[PDB]
């Protein structure tokens, strides 16, 4: 779940 | 018959893909590797496998150029007392200290997947700072701090990548230069946010 | 000088290494390589649309490559005719100019000859002493009349050449060879008359 | 002025050899069959028998590419109940293909070989018919125009075998093997 | 250098008309360079003239189709033209076979367009040439320089009218049939010349 955690929050 | 297909299948983009980096050099090494190459059919190769067979040695040295990446290095420092610019300056250590540590917790399952979650962090509360931050520039001359922002962003993308990747390989090296580029991008961050101010 | 290659070019080929793209690097590479020295801005252009072309699809240099290997009798039948058309162009000085036209005309109708073993054999025969009668004439003008030293050099190693490769042909049956280098011995005759215009 | 616009007999090459090239690659990619042609002919324009010289660097690297070629073929083999039947079923195409190059050499098993492949292709593309009438995918005629083009690569495989008896070159048949690799490729990423 | 300056429509003259002038001059040295000479001139005043010679030629096939057929058919005429006068049971045997070859090839244009019934003529016509040279051999041992010569360019000849059969069945072009089987009706006819005298 924290892999996608990071590109949501950049995105 | 082509003993010499490596010169050009792994050394030819290897010196194109380094050319931004320095041009003379990389032109030169292309026609020393050439001519060795043509004087010893075979040679290229053979050079590329005994540099393959240091892996150990140059994850090893890798490693230690991403743990010194961090030490607070007297160059990167910003002067305002403001308290918006002190929590960038802070939180920039926090980050370049923790991708710092990467090196020496990798290989252990759990801890790694806390540094994980606590890079994730540091990366998050690093782009809150530079986001309070904007507010101190002249909004009509953000161009720079904007610009930077987005290569940080870039990067942190690069990295979260990377580190997607190690979980199928078991990769380090690829972790730890990702690791080390972002160190010199949180840098920059400090560098643009600093030419600025 | 030498290519310069782009960020995306850059990127393009350190996503390209597939085996299936090696062709781009040992035949492509190569070919750029040597187009570079002479036509820079032609090298340049044609890496850069090679390169793109196979980043988004691999494959792709390798099947235009087996597809001009495949037009091969196209070329042959090309070279035969450029050959072919290779010819046309002080009594002392008319004796140098006949004998050059002479050995010309030979070589050009090689294409022709080639077919019949025992006509082949006469046209060899034929050359050989095309090459005397013209060797004979310089030999004489030097002496009867100067940066005109080298070409008869040259066209000497261009005839001994020319020689080695006729027992390559009879060993390999590529007679593609043969014409490509009586093609050459024509321009070193050719060379040899524009030294004294 | 009209003699620059006039084509020298030296840029044959490029409408005899690039051309029907690139008009055979629009067909499945416009872009880079635009780009290359427009490279070739600023190039060509700008320098005539460029392209020529290009032609002639290329065939005289012949066997080193019929030797990669070949190397490619034998590389081939490194690459639900009903999509694990497709994977299977794929994947046993690739493998027997891959084996030509060992084959080839004797008429006896590559006839064997041959026979192999037959049942390999059969088996592949009646399992394409069985995922398609239990579960209709996504994914419109793309996978049906996909079905055609393996078996327009299948037969066009078949011809080059004929040839090959004919004529000996073994080359043509690692290119077709190749091509034929690469169709049934096309299949599981139209599949998935 | 020729071939820069040379306009790409050209290339017929060096393609076609070149190699047909090559193979001339082997025959009559002058007839070559006449003709040579004046599609060199035509060419270079009036670029793609070559060309539209050539084209004009290839759409008056039909012609030419008609004009071997008939030369064909009108052989039946001559069947017993070059017998032999000698009184010799040999000689009287190479009559008869050569008069039956001759008639049974000026059949063939009866015979092309149903290719069943065309097959069950290939087998006669081949009876017929292996029933002539048997009776060629017959002779030469009973009765070399000129007179195995001829024996020789029979066989060539034959072979080559086989090898054309097998082209048909491929193209359905009878054009090519009609021209060989004239070849061989000459070439038998030579036979009988060379034992005249």
């Amino acid at each position: 779940s924290e892999l996608d955690r990071l590109l949501l929050e950049l995105n | 018959s082509m003993v010499s297909m490596p010169l050009y299948a792994v050394m030819y983009p290897v010196f194109n893909e380094l050319e931004r980096v320095n041009l003379s050099a990389a032109q030169t090494l292309r026609a020393a590797f050439i001519k060795a190459e043509k004087e010893n059919p075979g040679l290229t190769q053979d050079i590329i496998m005994k540099i393959l067979e240091k892996k150990s040695v140059e994850v090893n040295f890798t490693e230690s150029l991403l743990r010194m990446a961090a030490d607070d290095v007297e160059e990167y420092m910003i002067e305002r007392p403001e308290p918006e610019f002190q929590d960038l300056n802070e939180k920039a250590r926090a980050l370049k200290q923790i991708l710092s540590k990467i090196p020496d917790e990798i290989n252990d399952r759990v801890r790694f997947l806390q540094t994980i979650k606590d890079i994730a962090s540091a990366i998050k509360e690093l782009l809150d700072t530079v986001n309070n931050v904007f507010k101190k520039y002249q909004y009509q001359n953000r161009r720079a701090l904007e610009h930077q922002k987005k290569e940080f962003v870039k990067y942190s993308k690069s990295f979260s990548d990377t580190l997607k990747t190690y979980f199928k390989d078991g990769k380090a090296i690829n972790v730890f230069v990702s690791a080390n580029r972002l160190i010199h991008q949180t840098n920059l961050i400090l560098q643009t946010f600093k030419t600025v101010a």
